[PDB]
């Protein structure tokens, strides 16, 4: 059946359910057919599955994040010690019901914590996340003399996308090169960042150049902000400053070749430390100063 | 060039290797002087009739004296700065012998455009200067420095190993309405006994003395007021070279605090060349001083070394017999008692 | 007698001299036309000609720095009161001698900087400047322990030009985009950047990414350095955190759009402070503590 | 400004044998006669009594211990609404000497809302008591504040009834008595 058929299945279009919603509704489809009654027959199935995955990721994150968090879920659920039918069914019923979720969620980052930008606080963002876009075009309707900063984005030019959603609100913005990023910290008010995840040390997994970015916010004391929908709480422990679970190899030292052929290796993915974060903006309220850690210790108990 | 000519003229060129490489000449000074008496003897007998040619020949054996040892920077400088003196001295004889405009004392643009008598006698005076320049930095320096330390201020010590550096300590101790506390950082495996010893003389001089191992200098820092160098060589870009172990660290630590960092020194230490390298500069000690055993120690390969590097960043101030310099400031200094084509042999 | 013309000569040729000394031959000749004798006649002319090429003039002040260089020797010249021909014949002979000088002054340079080099020191180049590949390319004649890295410089593609030229010599590299050097902390020893101008407080003007750069080397305590020959000194100071004469834009908030016309708009060029920097490079034997200030003032005198 | 901070140091003052030198800012607009009333109190119990001045802080701080405020609001990130004048500065020196900083704090003082700018919760003052006449206030622009915001990059601990605790932790504290519900009202 695949979970990594139904993933394949989304990509033209997107761009409004949360990834880690779509791959916990794929799971969940997964599950309700081969009898989800038995603990036996499916646990050990649905793990193999998730490992499976994760042997075929090309260059991608939250699938593992996702994929812990149903299983907290799953756990969760039978605990109540009545009977195997309902709890099963409401189990069922739960994977739709998330996705659901999501958007209420993302509705209630829109409405109560958007009040970040209002006094034409000018933005410097990097890190495309659909919160921080949803969150910015819902703050158009008010019009509150908002000003839009934007770093290049070269992966392969997302940088270009980005700016052309901006453009479909009508709103005055910049070019901004990450060379010329200790020449403009002075009329932009703050940083704000979308990610790929946040961490068990607290700070974030995330792209192409950001340590750099975070580094010269605390030089400057202009503060450094974290903006998401909240399900990206992986396990997982950056303990060096140069070490994650990386798709690409980390800083390939290329042989002494001819025609300008091994080069663009350049890390597409970066980290900075737990002392970082002034504010993180999550759905399960405005919570940050441990709040991560917090959240992981309540789920494993420890 | 070898000591070919050098042989029933002057001497004592061996005795000098001799002393450099086994250490029987400690102490920087004691090294200077030696060079002084050397440069004395050369001048007392060589055999000259040219001028360009003996320049040559004392560059020459400035050359071989650095080859036979680098660490002792005091010869080379005191050599340097006769150099300097003498040149001086030729420029001018050559206006006479010819026989001229500068905004300034010196001139970048008088390199790109093109440019018997009793010289003896002052290169003679010049190195005379240079022993009287030698004999007493303290009392070209307490003016500037019974100054900057206050009434219940605590002070942080490192290197108890230059001579200067005690002196100053002492000097400020003196007064009879200034009171400070004095904590001493140890040095382990090149400076312990040198710590001791002015630990006691702090004693002895009715001070309150704070013994430190040198681990235990974080759990003090909250009250810690200022910060002293016992360096033994002074360089281009500001930095120093230090009479051994267990600066750096604290003055990291001072750095990391911002609690301020000062230098005591001298010009005869002062040095016209850069120190690109630590590694080519700053040697090492001995393995055998941290552990007993052998034949399990092929297997214990320990690292220990002597002198200490710092960079420029971390220091703030040069006070000197002249009087109070910067990091930024000292190469001018440099420059006022070497010229520019003796920086390269 | 023409500037502008010259100017345009030197363009796609070049790889011979620096481009400073051949806008300096070219003022040389354009004097020995209008005679240096008079006074009036001649300096005058001089002015006009500067004026017409900083009105040609783009993104630089190192041709004015030139000129006026080039003006105070002049003025230095006549310091003999004498006889008014043989000062006059010494200008003539001094703009080729100029040309010839880059040379031995380069050759001075690869003795004296050849003495940094330490055991196993990766390095990474910033920057096009001639001097600093010229002292990289020196340092492999004698065998030394060392590495090469390249940055994803954007003006007119510098960096890959930059990272193809370290392959003609055969030297193995990895390349690094400006956004993502925030990781480079320690594995690269040493931080070295190329200076297109340095005046009073030994602060520079380069290409699109230095204060930056600058900065992550204080944060990391990493030796952070400026190489070149000796013909870029100006009598200059800026005011802000970065202040520069612009033929480009400071920060265009871009009118609204929909289809990509006009938006490439930000900080081309950066300056650098007094503090970031350890060690400088010219062929003035060895200075960097402050010998450029004192240099100025035993020019200039005002 | 309070009695629960002055019982405090009375207790402290108490136990004499533990040495410890007051230096007080007046507090440019409201806070002068309350700083005042503070010192008289210090000096009947026998506490030796340094009046400052606010511009003269940098010339103090090097020598200073340890910092104690008395709040009125507490927040979630960390920082603090302390009851009027020179606060920012004052931990802004303090961040760039490295001093300890206390605050004595309350759970029923402590507010879940979360400050996000200072543009709205920063209360200001009135000019009445800056300077008499209002014929020069035609062309000039007098600037003041009543009550100031504090980051919390700056204080370190909360010593409450129950314990003193970190400011990027507090949130903790919080919510093991307040809910996220009870928040927009």
């Amino acid at each position: 059946f695949n979970i990594t058929e139904t993933y394949l299945r989304f990509l033209e279009e997107d761009t409004e359910m949360t990834m880690p919603i779509a791959a916990i509704e794929a799971l969940v489809t997964l599950l309700r057919i081969k009898t989800p009654e038995t603990a036996a027959e499916m646990i050990n199935t649905i793990k193999s599955s998730t490992e499976e995955l994760i042997k075929s990721i090309p260059n991608s994150v939250s699938l593992r994040a996702g994929c812990d968090i149903f299983m907290r879920f799953v756990l969760r659920n039978l605990h109540l010690y009545g009977d195997w039918e309902n709890c099963k069914q409401h189990l069922i019923e739960n994977g739709q019901l998330f996705v659901s979720r999501a958007k209420k969620s993302r509705n209630k980052i829109a409405e109560i914590g958007v009040d970040f930008i209002a006094d034409d606080d000018i933005i410097l963002v990097h890190g495309y996340s659909r919160a921080v876009f949803s969150l910015l075009n819902h703050a158009a309707n008010k019009f509150i003399r908002f000003r839009c900063v934007v770093t290049e984005s070269r992966p392969s030019k997302q940088g270009n996308q980005l700016y052309t959603l901006l453009e479909q609100k009508g709103i005055p913005v910049t070019l901004i090169v990450d060379s010329a990023v200790g020449a403009v910290i002075d009329k932009v008010d703050k940083v704000f960042v979308g990610a790929e995840g946040v961490a068990e040390s607290g700070g974030i997994i995330n792209l192409v150049g950001t340590y750099s970015v975070g580094v010269l916010a605390h030089n400057a004391r202009k503060p450094f902000y974290v903006v998401t929908e909240s399900h990206k709480f992986v396990r997982m422990f950056p303990l060096s400053s140069d070490d994650l679970p990386m798709a690409g190899p980390p800083l390939d030292f290329t042989r002494r070749t001819d025609d300008l052929e091994d080069a663009l290796r350049g890390p597409t993915i970066d980290y900075t430390a737990q002392e970082y974060i002034t504010a993180l903006i999550t759905d399960l309220g405005v919570l940050t100063p441990s709040a991560v850690s917090e959240e992981l210790i309540k789920m494993w108990y420890d | 060039h070898p000591n070919a000519a050098t042989s029933d003229v002057n001497v004592t060129i061996d005795t000098f290797v001799a002393k450099l490489k086994r250490r029987q000449v400690q102490g920087s000074y004691a090294i200077a002087l030696e060079t002084l008496q050397l440069l004395m003897r050369f001048i007392s007998a060589a055999r000259w009739n040219h001028v360009n040619d003996l320049i040559e020949q004392i560059r020459d054996l400035g050359n071989s004296l650095e080859k036979a040892h680098p660490t002792a920077f005091s010869c080379g400088n005191v050599i340097r700065r006769i150099l300097a003196v003498l040149r001086d001295e030729v420029e001018e004889d050559t206006m006479s012998t010819t026989v001229v405009a500068e905004p300034l004392i010196s001139s970048m643009f008088n390199l790109l455009q093109k440019p018997k008598t009793d010289y003896r006698q002052v290169a003679i005076q010049g190195i005379k200067d240079l022993i009287d320049e030698i004999k007493n930095i303290d009392e070209g320096i307490q003016q500037i420095a019974i100054d900057l330390i206050h009434d219940h201020e605590i002070l942080l010590t490192p290197t108890p190993d230059s001579k200067t550096v005690l002196k100053f300590l002492i000097t400020a101790r003196e007064r009879s309405n200034r009171t400070f506390t004095v904590l001493v950082t140890e040095g382990f495996p090149n400076n312990t006994k040198n710590a001791h010893e002015f630990a006691k003389k702090l004693a002895q001089h009715n001070i309150e003395t704070l013994v430190v191992p040198d681990s235990a200098v974080f759990a003090l820092m909250s009250r810690v007021g200022k910060v002293i160098i016992g360096t033994k060589a002074v360089f281009v870009n500001g930095g120093t070279i230090s009479s051994n172990s267990g600066v750096s660290s604290v003055c990291e630590c001072a750095r990391e605090f911002r609690t301020p960092v000062f230098a005591v020194a001298g010009l005869y230490k002062l040095s016209p060349l850069y120190p690109f390298d630590v590694e080519k500069f700053v040697e090492f000690g001995g393995s055998q001083r941290i552990l007993p055993r052998m034949d399990p120690r092929k297997r214990l390969d320990t690292v220990n070394q002597i002198t200490d590097y710092v960079p420029p960043e971390n220091i703030d101030i040069y006070i000197t017999n002249v009087g109070g310099f910067n990091p930024s400031f000292i190469y001018r200094i440099a420059w006022d008692n070497y010229k520019q084509i003796d920086v390269h042999l």
